[PDB]
């Protein structure tokens, strides 16, 4: 009974991993702005 | 030497960095400290560093010890070991800062990275702020920022103010000063200029270029008025149209209304106004109403 | 001075009250509040633990 | 004996030192010590360390003993033995360091790492600051830092103020005084020198280069405004447009509003602002109000 | 007699030594004892040395004796039997060391061995510092350092300041006086010399180039300006550039913009500062504004 | 520490308004106006921190830094 294979209601992973910075520009600003949405 | 005073060159611009510190050395001037933790607990974060641990649960009351702001700026092509001013401001609750010392304050970019380091004595004019002061080569550069200068056969001018006829004649300058297909215009902004590749080349360009003398076209009318200062700037192309004006407590030298002749050049305006006998703050008014009526021909701009 | 904490079957001390004691008493100067400054007649504050 | 003014060299640069001291002999003018509790602390430390031990608990109160931090610049090519000055400030509730002596403290860098010993006696002014003092020649280096001088055929002369003018000039001067290919140019900023390989030969080649005379050309028109110190700078490059100016109890000496005429050198600059009688305060708010209309044909900085 | 003025020789420099100990004879005028627990205890510390066991559980009220902290320097090449003057400076609440005698006190180095024996009569000058003192020949030199000298065919001259035109210039003078390669500069900082082996023929070597004389050479323009003390000094290299100055209270001798004119030497700056009418704190923040602006050609450092 | 009483007495809430220029390009410098906020009663030797200056679109277009000038 508590054996049998079961779907949990939180699917899927349960963390997310950080995507690495883009590149900085090579203007010459110390503000780098990510990809505007 | 006008080209220099009008534009700038593309990628040399200034950087703003910004970190704290603390200011010691002050006589009873300092921080409470009973309202503003921060300073005792950076303070015993510095001694901890230095190797002091005082207990957790004690009672630290100072009085020559300020938590401070350090600002600063960082200049084009900055390279590490060159100094920079500072300005420190305090943060709570401080009385002055006269003759305080600012210890090592690491200064942030806006990307929280360290690219100088601030520790230098304070000068406080002392009417004058005492809260506020300055440090001359207070700051020693420990990062720098790449850059693209050097690269690429095109360099941009950007103007102060925007004007297609400044941009125009500016890129006449240089076409006249330097060659047929030496600079082009984009916009009413910037003036595209063609150089030869590296680096020394491009610096001689540039040093061609920055002290060449270009003659200032007539710019746009524009009366600017500051209510919170109480000032008014007229520059030399306003010119009025003739209209009555009246106002509180303002008659003729007799009636209410006066009478403002047409003006062309910017003596007649000033003469025609100051017949009115206004008061700077009653001339603002005076100007609004002008304005919304049609006789001031300029761009009214409250700053 | 001692504390009793819960749990804890025994006071912990906390410190010790000391009692300061001079030669002319007479002569102290009444600040108001009910405090006393030390003058030249009632120099040198003897601070001794209570009962000595 | 210009260049030495104008440039520095790369990796001749100083370092800020910091640590951590006490000031005894003070005439009751110490720390209150109750409110300090790392002043007793650290007494308590130098005692066990020359060998007294103090029971944890007991009450000291005292006067002659002040906390202090201690700053110190590190100089270029510092080696062991030599001697610097060093600044002592107050940290909490201390009255005077008039007659004070600094134990032995040791000096950290930004690594954390000892690189001088400072001890000595503190000179207070004694209007002036009390709780600051400077100690001449007040701490010994220990530590000596490696550097790349001698090694390379390549030097970096950093301007103090970036301007490809001034860096195209000192590079045509070192050029002319000293062979075709001696100089490059490759910022607003640094300017790349060859030198021979070794110690000496750079050493008699930066002798040479750092006395030589260069001519300096004109710079960017600039006013600097202080409003904490109430105060304000004009270089020789400020122009002025003719306009008109109306500021509160300002009038002609008749009417507010007064004509500026237009100005080319700074002479006539200081004649058309003075003619207007306005008070430095004022003043501030005239240019700054002229800087938006456009009749200040200059960079107003406010420091 | 210039180099060594200029100069200091490797190895041949001063240490710190530091140590505890007690001043009796004081009239009155000593620690109170009861806030000074480390008194007692090291009198009574004193007094178990000497064969006389004060119990434990006694009241010790004392006015005659002060703790106090001795600070020494250990010369260059000191040997034992040696006398040194010592600084004696007051720990804690205590009013005077006017009369007193400083006890057997062992002067400890940074390595927390003994190096001298302080013991002696203080001097107090008695607006008089009434808590510090000095003993001359207080403490006799008890242990000696090793060192280096006479090893070796190398010996280095550190300057006081760096300047590579000065060590040239050293480097030079050392040439032309005792053969072609006897000196060679490393850095900015330091000259190699080439000595015999041996001692008494680097002693001699020694005795031969300090007294030597050498030409300085124009050092680098350099503003001082003490805030805490209220001061202002500047060198002989420091020039203006012309530029108009306003500040509070301050007007033409008129207007409140005054003109400043382009000097070259150190007397034209004078005047054209003083021209100004400005009090010492005034020219402190005149200057910095000249700075930011760049009329002046110096280096603005606030000590 | 969350809980702790912070009663300052030389900083000030400000609103930092500005105008974006025609053509503007990054690295060119513009004017601001600094406005205190809440009972406050005076910035005349204040200082701008580090001051993003948002757009309608609540982008960031400028940074703002610097000595304010108050008339007096």
């Amino acid at each position: 009974c508590a054996w049998i294979p079961a779907k949990p209601l939180v699917q899927g992973a349960t963390t997310a991993q950080p995507i690495p910075g883009p590149v900085p520009v090579a203007n010459g600003s110390i503000f780098q702005s990510a990809q505007p949405i | 030497e006008r080209i220099r005073d009008l534009t700038s060159v593309q990628g040399v611009r200034e950087n703003s960095l910004i970190g704290y510190g603390l200011v010691v050395g002050l006589d009873g001037t300092g921080d409470q400290t009973t309202q503003t933790p921060f300073t005792t607990q950076t303070l015993n974060n510095m001694l901890s560093q230095l190797g002091i641990t005082v207990p957790t649960g004690t009672n630290m009351q100072l009085k020559n010890v300020a938590a401070v702001m350090v600002t600063a700026s960082y200049p084009p092509f900055a390279r590490q070991g060159q100094t920079i001013d500072v300005v420190v401001s305090s943060m709570g609750n401080a009385k002055s800062l006269r003759g305080g010392t600012l210890l090592m304050t690491p200064l942030k970019g806006v990307d929280s990275q360290v690219y100088a380091l601030a520790q230098g004595n304070i000068l406080v004019g002392g009417v004058n702020q005492l809260n506020g002061g300055r440090i001359t080569n207070g700051a020693i550069i420990e990062r720098e920022l790449p850059t693209q200068f050097g690269a690429g056969n095109t360099i941009n001018l950007q103007l102060n103010d925007e004007d297609f006829t400044m941009a125009q004649q500016i890129t006449d300058a240089i076409n006249r000063a330097r060659g047929y297909g030496s600079a082009t215009a984009l916009d009413a902004r910037t003036v595209q200029v063609r150089v030869p590749s590296g680096n020394s080349s491009q610096v001689r360009f540039l040093a061609d270029i920055q002290n060449m003398e270009v003659n200032v076209t007539p710019q746009d009318a524009k009366v600017v008025i500051n209510s919170r200062t109480g000032s008014v700037v007229m520059n030399r192309e306003v010119t009025l149209d003739s209209c009555a004006v009246a106002q509180g407590n303002l008659s003729v030298t007799g009636g209410s209304l006066q009478s403002v002749r047409s003006s062309a050049n910017l003596n007649s305006v000033v003469r025609a106004l100051n017949a009115l006998g206004a008061t700077p703050m009653d001339l603002m008014s005076i100007l609004q109403s002008m304005q919304s009526a049609g006789c001031l021909r300029a761009k009214l701009e409250i700053i | 001075v001692s504390v009793t904490q819960q749990g804890q079957a025994a006071p912990v001390q906390v410190g010790q009250l000391n009692l300061t004691t001079f030669m002319n008493d007479t002569g102290l100067e009444s600040i108001g509040e009910n405090l006393y400054i030390e003058t030249q007649s009632s120099g040198a504050p003897n601070e001794s633990t209570p009962g000595l």
